[PDB]
RNA sequence: UCGGCCUCCGAACGGUAAGAGCCUAGCAUGUAGAACUGGUU
């Protein structure tokens, strides 16, 4: 069966469509991915870790064994 | 390790007449597992609708198992038959039912009652309805008859309280002054309203119902002769005899239109007390309402 | 004026040697044996 | 200004219509640079559609209500993003002449599968109250 | 109308939505936060659809149809790159010719550094930096007007 | 006037205890509800 995913997304009310320059789209994808990896980190309450911008995971301070 | 509360997924929500609104054509929205129950904390099928024109978009709060257990509305948390708080109905009928407060015991008890209901016919508020056969003691005196739509009124605009509602007349929230925050009527815990513990609305209605002596009578020094006013020439001694025949044997039944009083006396003290309590501003015979007092 | 440096963020010091002066592993310690309170590079760059 | 994707010669009547769109574009830049703090979540997208609507209306006012511009430059202004083709095609219908947005007649966007209530005519409002559309800020576009 | 299809709205709408929700720090956009986590389940697909539609070296600016979430949580490229095979092979052959000519003729080819931006340099806004600047030239082998007519 | 055959390739856990609770963060909800006084021996 075919089961087109993007047509199923476009059938709902939570998705919209437009036309866009590709560089803006790539910047949007990178910004969205960085923002939500920070959201996952803050969801797990790991405030002593830090994501870069170039997606380099680093701790802020020295870690205890529980951290 | 394989016990957990099952998710209650069902259609056809159980609501009051007042919260349902007044239009016969209602547009209705359903989420399968949208929110959690406000009491038993299980996920349940969430129903949301607008009851009318300028209402609040009321939605269901408690699950169907809790509402079928206590025979209340899913939104108003008031009784389906009478429109009263469940503390008032428990004071009227029975207060020995109770429910656990700790979350594991509450989930276990709710799972047991859910399994009991699912092993039953499906729509029955356990044996408590079997304890609810005796009625009209005093709860019918203060029960509402008209649909009180003012609790479907929209919320107070908090920006207008600070005087910054820039929407103006476009704002659907109420641009009026709120209630007094110092008033103890404004606390209103939802779990306290469900469990019937120290609800101030229930205390205020119990104080209001206690100040109405609709079943007191006994204003005579061991005399069974009581006078029912408001009868007049419309109600005769035949209606008084038919009312006193349910109590057994009546010593004397008469009606006088000069004072518009029906004199009723019984040979038994309990039958005369029941006849005085039934005719104390609650009896209507032949189009005439009677209020029982000393005569 | 950004001068970010990709550090190695695993300071492999023996915590038993660092605040006691004695390690139960001895010469078979996985980490290095040193007792000092100097700040790391990421702690300096964060401050 | 706007970087042209065609990279060819613009058509003949461009030079007397290009400043107005340009300052309309500057208005669009204001709609991209307003601070979102204070209004609402849905209020900050309210001017943008309207500004776009205004832009499309201007090209509509050059081509059908006045017939004062060529066909190929109208196609060029469609292809350069200055006008919406679908909004223009909805505007040529009978009952949809002052349509606020294409989103606001989309029957898949509402809960009950209906239109918005700014498509309801004002004589059949029957509820009172000042109505402003949550999608686009419209107040009775029918 | 029996039914109306979903049409396209201007890119300033999604540009304003991505301009808001800035690093999810505001309390106004709290309710979208859970939705912003749900894109772990679908950004491998967004990476695939974005990276298959990267512009060719003879293109300066390529515009794509974009299907995006209403809260700006995700942005898929909703197209498949279809090409005619002899045109594509001839375009890459012309690319090969100008690359060989450029490496023969340039005195000092310099590689661009990697990564192009630092780890604390914030990602550039498209409207403030890229939307209002003229793009540079593509590769684009010039053709004979007589022979390659 | 007589030959070509060319594996690899790095990361995690495995070590720098565990519990505890006092104020503290982050994060969830945008809620259900305000009923009040009248009859003759
Ligand atoms: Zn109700
Ligand atoms: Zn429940
Ligand atoms: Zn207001
Ligand atoms: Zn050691
Ligand atoms: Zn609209
Ligand atoms: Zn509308
Ligand atoms: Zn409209």
């Amino acid at each position: 069966k075919k089961r087109y995913l993007f047509r199923s997304f476009k059938a709902t009310k939570f998705f919209q469509s437009t036309k866009l320059d590709w560089v803006e789209v790539g910047l949007q994808v990178c910004r969205q991915g960085y923002n939500m990896l920070n959201l996952l980190i803050h969801r797990k309450n790991l405030n002593y870790l830090h994501l870069d911008y170039n997606f380099n995971l680093k701790p802020v301070k020295t870690l205890t064994t529980k951290e | 390790t394989y016990n957990r509360q099952n998710w209650e997924d069902a259609d056809f929500p159980i609501l009051c007449q007042t919260c349902l609104g007044e239009n016969p054509y209602i547009r209705m929205t359903k989420e399968k597992y949208g929110k959690e129950c406000k009491i038993c904390a299980r996920p349940f099928t969430v129903f949301r609708w607008c009851p009318g024109v300028r209402m609040r978009f009321k939605k269901t709060e408690v699950c169907q198992t809790c509402s079928k257990l206590k025979n209340v509305c899913q939104t108003c948390l008031l009784d389906l038959e009478y429109g009263l708080p469940i503390q008032v109905r428990d004071a009227g009928l029975s207060f020995k039912d109770d429910m656990p407060k700790s979350d594991v015991n509450k989930e276990y008890y709710t799972q047991n009652m859910e399994r009991e209901i699912s092993n039953s016919d499906g729509t029955r508020p356990v044996g408590m309805l079997g304890k609810a056969t005796s009625t009209s003691d005093m709860l019918l005196k203060l029960a509402r008859t008209t649909p009180y739509y003012k609790r479907n009124r929209p919320h107070i605009c908090s920006f207008w309280v600070k005087g910054e509602c820039k929407r103006g007349e476009e704002c659907p929230y109420r641009h009026e002054k709120p209630t007094d925050p110092d008033d103890p009527l404004a606390d209103q815990n939802i779990k306290d309203r469900y469990y019937g513990i120290n609800d101030p609305v229930a205390d205020k209605l119990l104080k209001r119902a206690s100040t109405m002596p609709r079943l007191d009578p006994p204003e005579d020094k061991t005399i069974t002769t009581l006078y029912v006013g408001g009868l007049g020439d419309t109600i005769t001694e035949t209606d008084l005899r038919n009312h006193f025949y349910q109590f057994g044997e009546i010593r004397t039944i008469t009606v006088v239109q000069r004072q518009q009083c029906a004199f009723i006396q019984f040979a038994t003290r309990q039958a005369a007390e029941v006849a005085a309590e039934k005719s104390f501003n609650k009896l209507i015979v032949n189009g005439r309402r009677l209020n029982v007092k000393w005569g | 004026l950004r001068a970010t440096v990709r550090w190695d963020y695993q300071p492999d010091i023996c915590k038993d040697y660092k605040e006691t002066g004695f390690c139960g592993f001895g010469d078979s310690c996985k980490f290095l044996h040193d007792r000092s309170d100097y700040k790391h590079g990421w702690q300096i760059e964060r401050e | 200004p706007k970087v042209k994707r065609s990279r060819k010669a613009p058509p003949d009547g461009w030079e007397l219509i290009e400043p107005t769109l340009d300052e309309l574009d500057q208005k669009m830049r204001e709609a991209e640079t307003e601070p979102h703090e204070g209004k609402r979540k849905v209020e900050s997208l309210w001017p943008i559609f309207r500004i776009h609507h205004q832009k499309t209306r201007y090209i509509f006012d050059l081509f059908y209500k006045r017939k004062a511009i060529s066909r190929e430059l109208y196609e060029y202004c469609i292809k350069e993003g200055y006008a919406d083709k679908n909004l223009i095609a909805k505007w040529k219908k009978q009952g949809y002449e002052n349509l606020c947005c294409l989103r606001c007649i989309q029957t898949r966007d509402t809960n009950f599968g209906t239109n918005c209530i700014c498509r309801v005519p004002k004589s059949k409002l029957e509820v009172g109250r000042i109505i402003e559309c949550t999608h686009c800020g419209c107040r009775g576009c029918s | 109308f029996v039914d109306a299809q979903k049409e396209d709205m201007p890119p300033e709408h999604v540009r304003k939505i991505i301009r808001d929700h800035g690093d999810m720090t505001n309390r106004k956009f709290r309710h979208d936060k859970r939705v912003y986590l749900g894109a772990l389940k679908y950004m491998p697909h967004a990476v695939l659809k974005l990276l298959e539609n990267m512009p060719m070296p003879w293109e300066q600016i390529r515009d794509v149809p974009v299907l995006y979430h209403i809260t700006g949580a995700i942005s898929f490229v909703n197209e498949i790159p279809w090409v005619i095979e002899p045109v594509y092979i001839s375009q890459w052959g012309s690319m090969w010719i100008m690359m060989r000519r450029e490496k023969r003729d340039r005195r000092h080819f310099k590689r661009m550094r990697f990564p192009p931006f630092d780890d604390e340099e914030p990602p550039l806004d498209y409207a403030d930096n890229i939307l209002d600047v003229e793009p540079l030239e593509a590769i684009q082998l010039e053709l004979d007007p007589e022979e390659d007519a």
